[PDB]
């Protein structure tokens, strides 16, 4: 969640090493109004990548 | 675009894990075109054309 007053960028990875295939689970959520874009993060316009 | 084939690609930008040395990615495409038809290639950037 927004920490603070922002919701600063975020990057970090995972690099596979225990000798086997692994999954990794995630999800995107997907607020209702602006205003819970404005409460539950902080910038409007905002890109998910994997 | 084409008689029956249509959809707009919009480039994204982000940063990859490194394959082959490269940091960048490129999806690949095709289509078919019937004897008669159009194929048309509009864009500003980002297109690998034939």
């Amino acid at each position: 969640v927004k920490k603070g007053n922002s919701y600063p960028k975020l990057s970090k990875s995972y690099i596979n090493d225990k000798g086997k295939e692994v999954l990794v689970l995630w999800g995107i959520h997907h607020p209702s109004t602006s205003a819970d874009q404005q409460s539950l993060y902080q910038n409007a316009d905002t890109y998910v990548f994997v | 675009g084409s008689s029956r084939y249509s959809k707009k690609f919009k480039p994204e930008i982000a940063i990859r894990p490194k394959v082959r040395d490269q940091e960048g990615r490129m999806n690949y495409y095709w289509t078919l075109v019937e004897p008669g038809d159009k194929i048309t290639f509009e864009a500003t950037g980002n297109l690998v054309v034939p």
